[PDB]
Order: C-alpha cells, then structure tokens, then sequence
C-alpha cells in the first residue's frame, strides 16, 4: 500500500505541458539518469512467453504511480501483448491499457511498435497502420518506440509521421547487433549507428534508442557508442538491452557513465536471464552517485516481492533457462525469442542438439548476408537454422544450385522482400534458389498495398459479430482479423473473463473455495463452489454455486474424459 | 543340435510357485563321442538366460567341467565329498559390490533424490570434448 | 593354423549355428551387425562384438543388406578383432570368390571351398 | 596435520578466511601453509558498505589496516572475499585501488552474483587494477553463484588486461557442464535471479536459498519480508558482523525465531 | 470356456477414463497380463 | 524327443523389423520312420504359441497333413498348384471376448441389472449339494 497524498505530478504531466520535441529535449538536458520499467511488457515477454494477465498488471499500476513517481515510463503494451491477450488469455489489450492509464496517471506509458505493421503479423496498408497509431494514441500510450527488424529507416517513416501527427514521443530505435569494436566485423562499425541516428533525427525521432534484443552491447563499447552517439544528435538516446550474457548491467553502468539519458530495466523478480538486467541493483550501484536516479530501493524491494508472488502463478510458462550464457556472442539470438525457439527445437526433437543449432543460426545468419536479427527477421533466421540441422545441411549444400532444399516459409518471404530490405539488397543466387519462380521486390512492401476501404471493412467485422464495434475494436480487427473474432465471440459466451484473479482463469476454483470477481469497477460477485457433480450420462458435469448467496447450478460438457 | 529339451514348468511370463519340486526344463546332449557330449552340454548350460528367479545353472556347470567327471572317476559319493561345487563364502569382490549397490538404489531409491525433482528423461549424457 | 579365433560374417540363426558348435569347440567368437539389427541377439551371442557398416572411415552410411555383403568392413572387423578365420555361412557373400582372395588378401583363413572351385 | 596432508595431496593455493575477520584465528593456518611452502591467500570478508558513512564499522580503512596486518602474517597474496556479493562497482574502484596502495602484495577479488551485478563489480575491481578474479563457467554462474566467466572475458577480449583465455573452449567446457548439471535436477532452488534485495540483509551465496526453502518449510514463506528486516536486524543486535559460513546461520536461526 | 478348457481371470485394476473415453481393464488371463478397452458409455463417453 | 530347433532370433518381447529375412525359427523332427516324422513335426508346430505378429504356422501344417505330401507323390509344382486355396478357416479367440464381455459390464453395468436392485454384498456363491 502506498499512498495518502494524492500523486506527485511526473513525466505525464511534463509531456502534457511541453510536447514532445520540448520533451525529448528537457531528457536530453537531465543530469539524472532516467528509467523505464519493462517489467509489465517485456520482462514477461522475456521470460513467461508474454502470458502475463491484466488483472496481477493493473492491481499494481497505482503502486507504482504513488511509490515511484519519478519514473520515466512503463514500457506496459505492444511486442507480443497484442496478439497474445487476446489468443491466449482471452483479454482485451485496451482494456489492460486504459487500466493502466487510470492507474498510473502520472508517468508516460510506453509501448515497442514496430514501424512496418505496428503490432501485426503481417504487412498493411499505410492507412491501416496510421490509424492503428491514432487509437493507441487515443487508449494512452505517450511513448512510441518504434523499430524496423532491418534498420530500414524507409520502412519507419510512416510510423514516424503518423506518431508525430498524434503529438505523441516518436522514440526511434536502432537495432544494435555484431560489434562496433572489432574491426572483422566493419558492416557494423561505428559510423553505421551514428549516421543512422543522424537519418531518424531528420525523419523527426524526439528520441534516438539503441535497442539491443540480443544483449551483445559489451561495456568498452557502451562507452564508445554513447559518447559517439550524443556528439552525432542533439537528441536524447535510450538504452534498452537484455541480460542474456549476464553482463548487461555493466554494459548499463557502462552506458550511464557515457553521458546515456534513460536506461530500461525489469524489477528483480522479472529480471535476468533473457530478460532486463536488475532495476533494484542497477539503482543500489548509482546510489549516491552524481547521475543517482532517485528512485526509492525499499518500493522497489516491495514491488518487486510483489511481481515474485505474481511469477509463481505461472509456472506453466516457465523455460528451463538456467543462467548467464556467453554463447549469445557467437549466435546474437534475441532474448525475447531464444525460449521460443528453445521449444521449437523440443518440438522436433532437437532438444539433445539444441547446440549445432547456436552454430547453425550463426551461419544462416552469414549466408543471409549478416543482417539485423530481430522478431520477425531472427524467426527466419531461427527457421532456417533448425532446416540446415534437421535435413542435415550446411551452406555451400544451401547455396549450391544442384542440392534441391525446399525452403521454409519464412525465408522465401523475406527474401521476397516482405521484411524489408538490408542496405545490402538480398544475396541473389540464394533468392532465386529460394524463389522457385515466385518474383521478388525491392520497395517499402507497405508501398505495394491498397489503401483499405476502412468503412467497407468495418462492416464485415460488425456483420460478422451483429452488432457495433468500438473503435478499438476495429484496430484490433484490423491487425488480426481471426484472432479478435474468435476472442469477440469467446467474448460473448464466456463473459469479462479478464476479471479473474489469475488461479481462477487458470484452474477455477477448489471445492468450498470462494472469490470476489469484479465484474465491472464497483460490482463485485461473491462467487462459491458448493460441489462438483459426478459426470452424468449424456455426459455433463454439473457444478454447483452459490453466487452472492444465491445458489446456480451450471453445466458443462466433461471434454476432459471423453465427453460431448 | 544334440540338444533335447523337455520342459518343466518355464516360459516367458510363467508362474513358479512353491508348492512342489522346483524343476524349471531338463537338457539332454547327445554327441558321437562323451567327452564331445560334455562340451555340448556345457554350451548349452551356459546359454540358458533365465530372468526372474535364480537357478542351479553354474552348480551343473561346475559337476560336468569337473576332472572326476571328464575321466570317469566318481562315485556316488563325488559331490557329498567335493567342495569345490559349493563354493561358499560370500563373493565379493568389486564388480559384486557394485552391483550390490546398483541393486539396491534401483529397489529403494536414494535418500538424498527419491523425494526431489527427477531430471527430464532421456537427457544428453555429458561429452567430454 | 590351430583356429583360436572365428569371426561370423552373418546374422540372426545362420550365426547361432556356427556360434554353437565355436564354443563347443574351445573356439572365441565374432560377430559382426549393421545398425538395423543393434538390437538382434546374435550380437550378444558371441564374446566379441562389432558394428559394420558406418562410420569415420566411410564415406558414406551403409545399407542393412550391403552392411552384411561388404568385403571392406568385413575384412576390417576380422582384421581389428584378431580373427585367424571368418565363416560366411550361407546367402549373403558366401558364393563370393571376391570375397574369399580377399580373405587372404589379408590372410585370414576362410571357411569352405578355394576361390578356383567358388568361380 | 590437516593442512599438511592437504598441501601433500595436491592443494597448491590455499584461501584461508575467519568468519569474523578475526586474524587471531587464522594465524595457526597461515603459518601451516607457509611451513607447507604453499600459497597462502589471506581472505578478508567484505561486508556493509564503505561508500556508505551510516555504517562506519566496515570503513575503508578497516579493510585496508586488515591487509596490512595480513601481510605482517605472512600472507602471500590477499584476497577480498565478498561472500553475499555486497561489492559494488563504485566502490570497487576505491577499495581496490586503497588496498594496492596499502600492501604490494596482489589482491584477488571473490564475489558471488546474487544481486545479477557482480559482473559490473568485477569489471570495475579489472580495472582497477586487482591482480586476480574468480568467475564460473556460463552454466554454472550467476545468482547465488559466481558471475559469468565466458562473458567476462569476452567484455575484456582486446582490452589492455585481457586474460588471454579462448572463447570457443570457454563455451565447449560450459556446454559440458551444462549437460553435467542436467544431472542433477534434485538439488536445484526455487530461485529465478537477481534480487537486489541481497543489499538489506546480506544473505551469503550458499545462505540465502537454504534460508527461504527454511522459512517456507517452518510456514512462513508468506512473511519473507519480515525475515529479511528480522536477519538484518539480527545482524545489528549482535553489533554488526560478518555473515559467512557457521555466523550467517547463527543470524538465520535467530531472525527465524524473531519472526 | 468348454469342457475342460478353464481359464483363470483376474482383474487387476481399471483405469480412470481417459480423453476419447476409453477406459482399459488390466486382466491377468492364465497368469499372463492383458489389456482390454472398452468405451465408457456410462458417463457419456463414445 | 525327436525335435530340434534351430532359433535364437524370436523370443517375447522382440521386435521383427522389416529390414531382413522374416524367419522365426527352424524346425527338424526326426523319427525312425517318415511318417512318424511327419506327425512329430505336426504335433511340434501345433504346440507353438506365437502370439503380436503373424505366421505361417496354419500353412506349414497343411503341407505336412496333405495326402499328396504322406505318400510322396509331389512334384515342384505342388505348392504352385495343390491350392485347394488351403488357405483359411479363421480362430475363436474366445478368451478375448469373455475378458471384453467383463470388461464391458465391469465399466458400464448390464443393462437388465443396472438399474434395478442389487444382491446383498458377497453373499455366498451357491454350493452344488
Ligand atoms: C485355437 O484357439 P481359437 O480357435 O482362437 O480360440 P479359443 O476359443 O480356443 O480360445 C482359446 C483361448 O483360451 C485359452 N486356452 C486355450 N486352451 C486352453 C486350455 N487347454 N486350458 C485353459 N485355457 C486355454 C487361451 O488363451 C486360448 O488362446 P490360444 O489360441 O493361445 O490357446
Ligand atoms: O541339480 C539337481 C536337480 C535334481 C534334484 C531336484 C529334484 S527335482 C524333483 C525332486 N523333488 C525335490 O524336492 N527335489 C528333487
Ligand atoms: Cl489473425
Ligand atoms: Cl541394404
Ligand atoms: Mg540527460
Ligand atoms: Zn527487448
Ligand atoms: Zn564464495
């Protein structure tokens, strides 16, 4: 519990007052540095496969709001929450953020987009994916963070427009992958990330990020890169890496040394591994120091024992992850898919050789001409990698034209140039190996596209469902038709099953056990589970409550053993 | 062949009880010579794999590759008088101390493990590079 | 000269067989089995046991029929084992004279008829 | 005796610590390593927080007069042992350059990665010149444990104190001892990674495991919080002292109780 | 079965039912171990 | 007496692999007459039980028991020709059914009964005076 007072005013209120270019600005003049919590998106992201529910995320938002008021943001929506809400824990993504914007009124809400598609799967329309922006704007998000999987900065500027139209932060990131201190590597050196930044500062960022996904920014190059980066724009820069190596937070230090104006990082019990390095320490070691960032280490603690308790109610989620990995330098596998993917080789019986793999993965990378390794473009890279291990193949047997290799999926799309296009252009022989015929292009594939009828596809959605459908509902029909269907219609049979404390939506309730379910703010059912019948013949179970005192009998199919 | 075979009591699956005389098969070796009937016998013997209960398979070894048996020597009175087919003092011995210990962690776990995680099944073993 | 030593260039009973009357004799035993049959209990039946058909040393994997009718890893495992004789017992290679000159090509007593006979 | 028989049966380098820093109790040890014409590394424990004024028991000065009376003992090489990984990276940089300013003989820096920052201090102690550190391969580091040895080396690769160690090798040994600790899924802890709050009670790499598995198992996995104030409030009823070993479980079994 | 032909049947144990609704009876028959499946039309299950 | 086996392939448990020969086992019965070997043969592969897989037992007996075999009159063409399909004539496999029956009833009750009353619980089985 925390607190009496009303909540001090903080970032929110800042950027409400200045706007965003001013914003960035008074970041970039702080002395302090500034700190996101990633724990609400990417710390769960990281390491529960995103299963993270708006009920344990929301009950914590005025928390954090009274408790750490000088926070810079809570990265707490997009990445994969969009998609995985609703698929998955038949949850609604806005309504989770317009939970968190009641809960934390005065710190920006932050959310990764990524510039092609948004929150999609796939490529859309330019209006599409403006008006997509336009209603996370509208639901609360203050702080874009927008990103191309190949460092296209082409592939953002629409992102970028449509943020800058909003009067939201553009935050442009740049993925950092190789090296900048080893010369054997030079497509990555120095001048790359410099000269990038100085191209998203024309295209209007408020903010320059470097987004590290993989966690293979090392310390001596932290100090290079920071120092070289705030000489090359005039805008703040962001930090935001992973922890796979087990060194991140020196790279972070490392970073706030050299002059960086805001870092990422998860609360302990979210952090490590594949996921931020420590906020709770991070913040011990600055304590006291000229950059301190003046965040309380007992709120944190208590915050953090708090997101430990939420964890444990997932064990389902977790991986066999055991610790720091150095191998993350030789294969620059993202931490937010290196557990995905850890699984699509248990999935295939790769599990014993999960390390020809790592090699594999690192040479696929090569022959693909060395590019930016993250969601979408690491999957292509993981897809090709199992295939080499699996069918047993190697490069020269990948590239060589009398081998036939069927291809996945992934690979013949991007090297058609659905993901975009490297600096670089795609290794010919490969492509037409690849191709078989289909014909590839080299433009921004969101420039191929016909501007969506938004009126004609707004129908179909409420024909579809036979009633209205809010706006909200329209930006989620349009980034994934199929999946906000199915949870419209899991919608209407099951309720507003988000409401749910976490064991219940899970497991439902044990014999004699009771919950208060809020079915709305301010309607709350008292809920018990008086007895479970014996299944019947016709096969149902009957189970008995007591609703507010009252007592219901329900019925449901006994699916579990056999039942229809 | 030269092997006969008339079976008791033994298959795969069977059930010993028991109630009565304790015969699993008996083996008869047939050859053109005697001491060529000895050697049939003994490859026979020790082909035998019987799995479940123990059996008097090296006892029989041990009467037939007996010198007083090769040469005819024996009477009635050779095994009551011939210590060395009883062989008896506990074994043991590394290979049997081992197998002791195998043994008895199979059939009653480890204290330290039986009530703990157990590793994911089929695992790599460990490569030394 | 006095065979201490027979490496079976077979399988399954053809292997037994000539496994039995080994033993009978005071003669060690050798067999050989292709991936396919690791389980098989001829494998087991005799006192020393080896693989045929893959490896380092190939250049490609065998076959499961091919593993049991190749001169090469036939040879190889009478060789590495220290066989003074091999019995190719019946089908597979043992109408071969191929495979007879090469036992001794490398001088390991053959079990049945002269090479001249077997043409 | 023991001593002997050890330096006979192969010990080359012998870390020699008092769970109170007591040198008194470690004279006898010390002067058996040298009768041993072995190493002997004096170990001091660290503890508290010499950036921090509000507890001036472990000040600079109380680790930089500890080695010097080390070294009056015969001490071959000093070591700082940070046994709950207490160290930090700022700090790093004043103790290690103190302490070869006070003594000329090497230091060798020991710390355990619970807080998910050891990493950072150990970089800061390289660069301040410690003469030496520990670290674990990959697969067996973090959290309670020693930080990550392969990527240590690799933050160092090129720099001017490069360890000179192979990366590929690093990783094939990691890889074994990977498959190695499969093995033994039975001893694993509950433990999910960093937890800054290490800086509060000071738990010891090997403690504070065995010490939550203890207060769910006495039913009180649900008050932790008051466990962890209650050992550091132990801590400062017995007048401020150095958790390790057998005084870490003393400061256990009396916040258990208190709680 | 016949005259002269007597088998010896134990039941063992059942299962609980499993998904498809199938539940198996774990039979000795003449000392050797058999399993049978049987649908469990009693509780709805095809 | 009078059979030998050539096998030690086949034993329970064992898995017949599609790669090589499908060869069980051989059969040699011996007799001092041929007929008395015929039936010693006859009575030896009736005596088998091979039971997970398929053989040709039921096709082996049916060339030894033919007419044409007994009196030797058979050219090569025999098998090619005889056929007398011979070929066929199914199994009870009775057992089977009854534990299918108990089965059945133990799970899902009899219809007639499973409604109704029941009998006080173990009563005595009745005694037959
Ligand atoms: C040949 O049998 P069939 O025509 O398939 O079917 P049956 O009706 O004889 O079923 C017999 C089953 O009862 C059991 N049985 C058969 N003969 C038996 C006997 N003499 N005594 C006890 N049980 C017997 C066996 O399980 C048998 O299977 P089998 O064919 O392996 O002997
Ligand atoms: O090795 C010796 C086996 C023969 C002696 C055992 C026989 S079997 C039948 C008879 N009844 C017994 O109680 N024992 C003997
Ligand atoms: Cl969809
Ligand atoms: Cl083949
Ligand atoms: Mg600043
Ligand atoms: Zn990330
Ligand atoms: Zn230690």
């Amino acid at each position: 519990y925390a607190n009496g007072n009303g909540v001090k005013d903080g970032t929110k209120q800042l950027l409400d007052t200045l706007g965003p270019k001013k914003f960035g600005e008074w970041m970039r003049n702080e002395k302090r540095v500034l700190l996101t919590d990633t724990t609400m998106r990417d710390g769960h992201q990281s390491l529960l496969a995103t299963r993270m529910r708006t009920y344990d995320i929301a009950r914590i938002a005025g928390t954090y709001s009274h408790a750490l008021p000088n926070l810079l943001s809570l990265e707490c929506w997009g990445g994969a929450t969009f998609d995985v809400s609703m698929r998955f824990l038949t949850e609604d993504p806005w309504e989770r953020l317009a939970l968190i914007r009641e809960g934390a009124p005065n710190l920006l809400l932050q959310m990764l987009l990524r510039g092609a598609n948004g929150v999609g799967y796939t490529n859309y329309p330019d209006n599409v994916v403006k008006y997509f922006v336009r209603q996370a704007a509208k639901g609360g998000i203050d702080l874009f963070r927008v990103f191309d999987c190949l460092n296209w900065v082409e592939n953002m500027r629409v992102s970028m427009d449509a943020i800058a139209e909003e009067n939201k932060l553009c935050e442009a990131a740049i993925c950092y992958t190789g090296d900048i201190l080893n010369s054997a590597r030079p497509k990555y050196d120095l001048k790359y990330y410099t000269n990038l930044a100085v191209e998203l500062e024309k295209a209007g960022a408020h903010i320059i990020a470097v987004k590290d996904m993989a966690g293979l920014l090392k310390p001596a190059a932290a100090k290079v890169l920071f120092k070289a980066l705030r000489e090359a724009t005039g805008l703040p820069i962001h930090f935001h890496t992973h922890d796979t190596s087990g060194i991140a937070a020196a790279t972070v230090l490392a970073a706030v040394e050299a002059g960086v104006d805001a870092v990422d990082a998860a609360m302990d019990a979210l952090s490590g591994n594949t996921s931020q390095p420590c906020l709770g320490s991070i913040v011990e070691a600055l304590s006291g120091s000229e950059r301190d960032p003046g965040l309380d280490p007992a709120w944190i603690r208590r915050i953090s024992f708090y997101w430990e308790a939420v964890r444990n109610q997932y064990a389902a989620f977790e991986s066999d992850l055991k610790g720091p990995a150095s191998e993350v330098y030789l294969h620059e596998m993202p931490g937010g898919q290196f557990t995905n993917l850890k699984e699509q080789a248990r999935s295939l019986g790769l599990e014993t050789r999960w390390h020809q793999v790592a090699q594999a993965y690192a040479d696929a990378n090569q022959m693909f001409g060395d590019i930016v390794k993250v969601a979408p473009s690491s999957k292509v890279v993981g897809d090709m990698a199992l295939m080499m291990v699996s069918q047993d193949l190697t490069v020269a047997d990948v590239v060589s034209p009398d081998r036939e290799v069927s291809f996945p999926e992934s690979v013949v799309s991007m090297l058609k140039g659905d993901l975009g296009q490297p600096p670089s252009g795609w290794p010919e022989a490969l492509q037409k190996k690849a191709l078989k015929g289909e014909k590839p292009y080299t433009v921004r594939p969101g420039s191929l596209l016909k501007e969506a009828d938004l009126d004609a596809e707004r129908k179909v959605i409420e024909k579809k469902l036979e009633r209205e459908v809010s706006d909200f509902e329209f930006a989620s029909y349009l980034m994934y038709p199929k999946v906000f269907t199915d949870f419209a219609l899991a919608s209407d049979t099951y309720g507003p099953v988000s409401v749910l404390p976490t064991p219940a939506y899970f497991y439902g309730l044990a014999d004699g056990e009771e919950l208060f379910a809020d079915i709305e703010k301010g309607k709350t059912l008292v809920i018990v589970n008086q007895a479970v019948s014996a299944t019947d013949s016709q096969g149902m179970v009957t189970v008995f409550f007591e609703l507010n005192g009252q007592p219901r009998r329900i019925k449901v199919p006994d699916r579990a053993h056999g039942a229809t | 062949f030269g092997i006969r075979l008339d079976g008791g009591t033994s298959y795969s699956g069977a059930i010993i009880t028991r109630y009565y005389d304790p015969l699993l098969v008996k083996v008869t070796a047939w050859a053109p010579n005697p001491l060529e009937a000895i050697s049939r016998m003994d490859r026979a013997l020790r082909e035998f794999r019987i799995r479940g209960v123990a059996t008097n398979l090296t006892f029989l070894e041990a009467i037939i590759g007996h010198p007083k048996f090769r040469d005819n020597s024996y009477t009635t009175r050779f095994i009551d008088t011939t210590p060395e087919l009883f062989q008896q003092v506990k074994r043991q011995d590394r290979a049997t101390k081992l197998l002791t210990y195998l043994a008895d962690v199979t059939v009653n776990g480890h204290p330290e493990a039986k009530d703990r995680p157990k590793p994911l099944e089929n695992a790599a073993r460990p490569v030394v590079p | 000269g006095p065979i201490s030593k027979i490496l079976v260039a077979n399988r399954s009973e053809i292997a037994i067989r000539v496994f039995r009357a080994a033993n009978e004799l005071g003669i060690k035993t050798v067999a050989i089995w292709a991936e396919e049959d690791k389980l098989a209990l001829h494998r087991f039946k005799a006192d020393e046991s080896y693989q045929v058909g893959r490896g380092p040393h190939l250049a490609r994997d065998l076959g499961p029929i091919e593993s049991y009718l190749s001169i090469d890893e036939v040879i190889r495992v009478a060789k590495l084992s220290g066989a003074d004789a091999i019995h190719p017992g019946y089908g597979l290679l043992s109408e071969s004279p191929e495979f007879v000159d090469a036992c001794n090509k490398a001088g390991i007593i053959f079990i049945g008829p002269k090479a001249d006979t077997m043409r």
